[PDB]
Parts: C-alpha cells; structure tokens; sequence
C-alpha cells in the first residue's frame, strides 16, 4: 500500500514525544500531603522505586504507586468537607519505549 | 550481530542524567499561599531515592516563578549528550496545568517546552520525566467502599 | 492532612 | 509507625480509580485522520493489539502505539500551515493493576 | 494455597466485557462540523480487533449529544457482574475535554462519570477503558529530524 | 489528511 502520510524520506518524531508526566492526582482534583510524613504520592513513589526500580519497567512501577495511594490512604480532617477523602495518581505517558532504570 | 528490537530506551549512557528537585515550602506573604509543611520530607526522600538510581540530584528550595523558569532554561541548555534521561520533580501549590513559584504561578507548559525534542537536542529521543506533587484543581474524591 |  | 491517614478500618478506593484514557493526541493538539485509511491512532492501535494483545501488558502495547504513530506518520497538506506535521498519542492511566487481555 | 500477588486485573470472568463504539461521521449542518471521512474504516477495524479479544462489541453511528449521554447512562446501568472490564471508543470531532455529538459537544467528564467507582458498582475494581480519537485543541506539532 |  501507499499513502501521503507515511514512510517519509526524512525521519522525524513529534517534539512532544518522549515525555512522561507522573501527576500525584487526577485532573481537576486536590492532592493530599501529610504535614508530618510528606505527600501520599511522593511517599509512595519513593517506596515503589526503592523496591522495584531494579525489577520492573517504569509504567509498572507507577501502576504500583497508583494502587498504593488509592488503597492505603484516606484523609483525616476536622472539617467534614475535607474528611475521609481519597486520591488516585495520574500517569500521563507520551513515551515511545519501555523504560528500565537498570541495564 | 543478532536480532535487535529497540523496545526499551538506551539507559546505559555514561550518566543516568539529572534529577532536578524544586522544593517550594515557603511562599511570599503577598501571594496568600500557605507553607507546605512536610515537603522537606518529600524532597529528602526523593534525593535519596534517585541518588541510588544513580541520578545527579540537584535540589532547589523556595524558588520564585522567575527562578524556576531561569533554572529550567539553564538546565535545558546544558549538554545532555552523555546522559540517558532527564528528571524534574516539582513540589508546590498548583492548579490544573500550573505550578506555583514562591511569588506566583508558572505554566507547566512553559517549563516543559524548554525540553521539547526540537529545543533540547541532546535529549531528543531520550525520556524526559516530570513528577508533579501539586493540586490540579479543587475537587475531592469521596471514594467507594470495596 | 493538608492540600496542595 | 502510625498516622491519621493510613490503614483505615473500612477499605475504600477512589471513585476515579481504575480508569484508563487512551488519547489519540497530546493535550491541546489536533489529531490526524486519513480520509482514506482512517485515523493514525486507531490504525496503529488496532495493528498493535492484533499483534501483541496475547503477548504484552496493555501499557506496553499502548507504548508501541505511541512509537508507531510518532515515527511512521507525517501529515501531507496543500496548506503549508497543516503540512509535515507530527502526532504523539497520550496514555493517561489511573489503573491500579497491570492489564492483560489474556489469562 | 500458595503465594498470591494480585498485580494484574482478574480478566477471567465469564465475559471480557462490552466495547461500545460511538462512530460519529455525519454532523448536523447547523453545527458547521465537517464529515469525518475515513472514520468508518476505524470503526470496522475496532469492531474486528475487539471481537478477536472476545469483547461484546456494540456500534452506534451518528449519535446526538443527548443520545450519547443516554447510551452511556443505559450502559452504566447494566449488570456488569460477569464482565471483566469495560471499553468505550469515541470517534468524533472534539476539543480539550470535549467530544462532539452530531448536534453539539458533550463533556467527556459527563460520559465517564457514569462509570465512577461509586456509580457503577458492578464495574468497581475493574478496568474502564476510554479510547478517544478526537482533537484536544488546535496546536500542531512541527516535529524534529532524528 | 484532515483534523478532528
């Protein structure tokens, strides 16, 4: 087959390619931080990297972070409006290959 | 040689790359932004975590919007030829698409644009990771019993 | 707990 | 250790958890479609699912889709403004586990 | 039994789940939206692709904003207890956070809210996938030579 | 090519 938008003579990639945004929370949502232990997201991200960086591909590590934050944390507040709330991190990948911190 | 697949990024360059941590804890009174108690714990945890992954960790505390932009521009202008990747961690107040400097907001797009494939050639084809601990709005998730 |  | 925001007696998960948004393009960008062959994204997504759904975890399949769209496609237009443009899909994951279409 | 890890979603339910494809090709003249030539090729490719993955594929063509909302609501109200997951594919015109019905826009959030963990209990804990082929703005990527 |  042949077309007007494929197999260019000069190879190019999108200027937005190869970016990965690891957001602590879903679009439009607040993000939680424990004034003593640190943010739920960073706490979890570091714990998962420490345990899996030499074993799993980055997206899989971030997925474990999503599960950890989603299941293990719930806000406590004297203000009913902000009490018993949850959080889910948001992985935004424009990566074009798998990423392993080891080789 | 044998069959080559190229399904994973080349991460065996001489250096893993930089891990820039912007830790904004104290904000100018004029902004009305509260102090972010506990962020130092995050910053320290990140420094140790990425240190063990062999990244060149550089930390910056309480940067103004102008300093954040200057830092990113300067970093994007370095020669990353011998570095496998780039990591930037942002710890601050924020809203959708925005991160706060100590004296005002900064569009995340302005920060990441410095690293576009056409503006930072030594990082073209290499993974650029932005880790963002900041609000993206004011919605709260009530959750659901499982 | 506080929000960012 | 102990705190006010962890190990709740009643287990809950975020209402936004377990969602995966496979966007054809990056935030704020146009998305390209060939009036004859279909959209670059769907064309690629189907090709990668057909070839890897019984071999790779979903995020890894979507990463191959990102690479295919990013490298193999470039717009052709008589209008200089829309000519020779590129596209990078955008994976947005709030998933909490790995996803395999097979078992 | 032996050690259990639960690192992957349970995908061995009796049914893989539904794959709802909304294929909007023709739009009401009143909207000023152009016809999306080639979308039928996408729709057909998707139906075959997901059919082979054992999904219950349901296609809908040229739906108004009201019909899109009604379809999603109805689908979210079904008993997905014996289904492993849920897939929805949206093919249409769009802008950031919006998908177009044949007679006007629909907030993507309104569509996905029907499937929130607390509003569709038979899908709680199961993967909900939304595949979106539509514009998210008007920016163009000039690309960079590699 | 056309845009969505």
């Amino acid at each position: 087959a042949s077309g007007v938008d494929d197999d260019m003579a000069c190879h190019k990639i999108p200027v937005e390619a190869d970016f990965l945004y690891a957001y602590s929370t879903a679009p439009g949502y607040y993000s939680w931080r424990n004034s003593k232990d640190g943010s739920w997201f960073i706490q979890s991200l570091c714990a998962m990297l420490k345990q899996y960086a030499d074993k799993l591909e980055f997206m899989h590590i971030l997925t474990r972070v999503n599960r950890k934050v989603a299941t293990e944390f719930e806000s406590f507040s004297f203000d009913a409006t902000f009490h018993a709330k949850k959080q889910i991190p948001c992985i935004v990948s424009m990566l074009t290959k798998e990423l392993y911190f080891y080789h | 040689s044998g069959i080559s697949l190229d399904n994973s990024y080349k991460m065996d360059y001489p250096e893993m790359g930089l891990c820039i941590i912007i830790n904004n804890k104290n904000f100018h009174k004029s902004t009305g932004m509260t102090s972010r108690s506990g962020t130092d714990v995050d910053a320290a945890n990140l420094r140790e975590t990425f240190r063990n992954l062999k990244y060149e960790v550089r930390n910056k505390n309480d940067l103004t919007r102008e300093e954040i932009v200057e830092l990113m521009r300067d970093v994007s202008k370095e020669d990353h030829s011998k570095r496998s990747s780039f990591v930037c961690v942002l710890l601050s107040h924020g809203e959708e698409g925005i991160i706060f400097g100590t004296n005002g907001p900064v569009d995340l797009k302005k920060i990441t644009n410095f690293f576009r494939g056409d503006r930072c050639r030594s990082l073209t084809g290499k993974p650029k990771l932005f880790i963002i601990q900041a609000c993206r709005g004011t919605e709260l998730d009530c959750g659901i019993e499982t | 707990d506080e929000v960012d």
